[PDB]
Parts: structure tokens; sequence; C-alpha cells
């Protein structure tokens, strides 16, 4: 997260960190950004667990803000379920398929209760994104608090040119920059949400999931079109 | 092999004094912020008093407020609960539970402490503390 502004309690409230869990009584390591599109469940990027797809490794944390208190009863969630799109695959620079999902209770069981800091993303309609030069706003811990920050989807077309990204960049993909080049999304964002208006209604768009560079020129930031995952998504969650 | 471990439980007459120490074994309990709850009988787990991983930010329960004081130290790696001005209403057992606060939310461990300790990841066994006249 390169440039803007320190969210509030109420900014971007479906936020969710994802921590991975260390030997002992250490505390975890941050992870990856993450969005909660159901009171029980978190949309991710598959790349941030590859590594180790065991649930037993993460802990997620939501309602984070710094006018926002911590309580463990209600925003510390272990992980009882996670998937990882079967058809992931690693590329020379781009993730396919970098989605996750993972099911979320509290120590007592419970799902995320809504609240001031906590609330869900609404799901995008089937194949349906905003207009190419729209708003789209970005956040993440990634390159002390949480930040958010705003950026606008670009064509692929414009994204496919040589000069750009050229084949390494299909439909199940979504670009987005800033025309000035100055923010974007960089390492440690990895998973977080894309932010679009569809209907005026605020849409998880995009998944974080790659990029040459961080604001880099003609690089801008590569994302996984959740509007074409919808029924593999609805698959695991309802 | 993370273990809490209470001390200083014993039995004191009404009015009187008492300090209880946390102290652990396996981890660095300067990470985290601990917090004293206690149980009496028949009630529920209540939060008596929580401190922050470096000491800066504190809470109490109304009960206990000016009659408490909790401490810490992050070079011996333990945390203290000063008991004065004792009443037969404090007579429970006592635990000391640990939980890491993750970046990004606000200074204070007011809500870590008003919520009967639910989530606190480390749990001590507990140490009995009673205020009675048969002191």
């Amino acid at each position: 997260i390169v440039g803007g502004e320190f969210t509030e309690v109420e900014n971007q409230p479906w936020f969710a960190a994802i921590y991975q869990k260390n030997k002992g009584g250490s505390p975890p390591s941050f992870k990856c950004g993450g969005s909660l599109i159901s009171p029980c469940w978190v949309a991710s990027a598959a790349h941030c667990f590859i590594q180790l797809p065991k649930k037993e490794n993460y802990v997620v944390y939501l309602g984070q803000s710094k006018e926002s208190s911590y309580n463990p009863g209600e925003m510390k969630f272990e992980v009882e379920q996670l998937i990882l799109h079967e058809y992931y695959r690693e590329d020379s620079l781009a993730y396919h398929n970098d989605i996750a999902l993972l099911k979320i209770r509290t120590s007592t069981g419970q799902c995320a209760q809504p609240s001031r800091s906590i609330q869900t993303i609404a799901l995008p309609p089937r194949f349906t994104d905003a207009p190419f030069g729209s708003d789209c706003e970005i956040t993440g811990f990634g390159k002390k608090n949480l930040k958010m920050s705003v950026v606008k989807l670009v064509s692929h077309e414009q994204c496919m040119q040589p000069h750009y990204y050229g084949s390494e960049i299909n439909y199940k993909m979504l670009c987005a920059a800033d025309p000035e080049w100055k923010t974007d999304s960089c390492k440690g964002d990895s998973g977080g949400p894309l932010i679009c208006n569809i209907e005026g209604r605020p849409t998880l768009s995009g998944i974080v999931s790659w990029g040459r560079g961080c604001a880099e020129k003609n690089k801008p930031g590569v994302y996984t079109r959740v509007s074409h995952f919808l029924d593999w998504i609805q698959s695991h969650i309802g | 092999q993370v273990q809490l471990q209470e001390s200083g439980g014993g039995l004191v007459q009404p009015g009187g004094s008492l300090r209880l120490s946390c102290a652990a074994s396996g981890f660095t309990l300067g990470y985290y912020a601990i917090g004293w709850f206690r149980r009496a009988p028949g009630k529920e787990r209540e939060g008596v008093s929580c401190i922050s991983s470096s000491g800066g930010s504190t809470n109490y329960a109304d009960s206990v407020k000016g009659r408490f004081t909790i401490s810490r130290d992050n070079a011996k790696n333990t945390v203290d609960l000063q008991m004065n001005s004792l009443k037969p209403e404090d007579t429970a057992i006592y635990y000391c539970a640990a939980e890491w606060v993750p970046p990004g939310y606000g200074a204070t461990v007011q809500a870590l402490c008003n919520n009967a300790g639910y989530g606190m990841e480390y749990w001590g066994k507990g140490t009995q503390v009673t205020v009675s006249s048969a002191a």
C-alpha cells in the first residue's frame, strides 16, 4: 500500500488481517490481507497459503482501527476451513486462479458479529464489473496501521499491451493503477480487497494477487477478478 | 511448553492486603497484555485488572478501583496484582491470562478486561484468595 491515508473504525470494516502462527508462545507473523464476505467466510489469495495450506497455521483478526478497542472474544478467529482454488498455478510472473476461502470462528465458536468496526462486503453480480476508469479503493498493512488508497480500473486491452504485461494477463484478472503512478498495492497487501462501486454499492471486485514492482510506471497491480469466481465461491459458502 | 503460573493465594482478614504474582515459562511474557480474572463462588468469571505489554495502559473493574494495583516487570517476566483493603466480596479463585494484541487497534485494554476474558490465549491454573473473619 503506497501512499494514501490511514483508516478509522468505519473505513474498510470488512478487512481481515491474516497471521501465520509461530512455534511456542512467540507472537504470530502477518501474512496477508483478506475480506469478510460472509459472517463465517473470509476471501483471500491462494498464493498466501500454498506453502502451508493446513488451517492450523493461521489466525484471523477483524475490526482493526485506531479507535477500536481490541476484544479477543469478538475480533480473534481460528480457521476451521482453509480452501484453496484447485487449479491454482504459479506462472512465470502471474498467479492463476489466485483465490482462497477461510471459514472462521471465535473461541466460543461464533462467527463475525456486525458492529461499527466489523461489516461484510457484497459480492459482485456474475461477470459484472465497474466500468474501466472507475475509482476503486485498496487497503492493507503492506509496504503499522491500516491504510487505504484509490486506484483506477485499467482495461485489459491497455493492460495486455507489450510494454505493460502482454499475454500474462487473462480475463480472470483485473488491472488497476494510479494514472499518476503514485499510488498502488505492494508486497504485504496480497489477498487484500479491491473495492469498486457497482450500482452505487461497494463491492469486492478484486483480490490483490501480483504485479511487477509497486506503483511502477506502466505496470499496474493485478487482481483476481472476483466476478468470475462466484460459482466457485458460493459452491463452498452456501 | 508454554506455562502461566499464579502465586500468592492465601487467607487474609477483611481490610488486609495480599499480593499476587504471575510468572511465565517457555515464552516472553513482555509481548503480551495480561489480565487478572476471578471467579467467586456462584458467579461467573470477571475481569479484575488488566495491563498492556509495555505497561503503558491499564484498566480496573469498578469494584476494585483505588484498592487494587496491577504492575509488571518485563525483565523478570512477571505481572503483579497488589490488593489492599480486601473485602469478603473479593473471595475467589484468581486467574492470570495472557493475550497478544495485534497492531492496528486502540491503545486501551478496557475491552480486554470487561468481557470475562473469553478469547484470552493463555491461562494459569489459578490461585485462591479468601477474605474472612476466620483469619
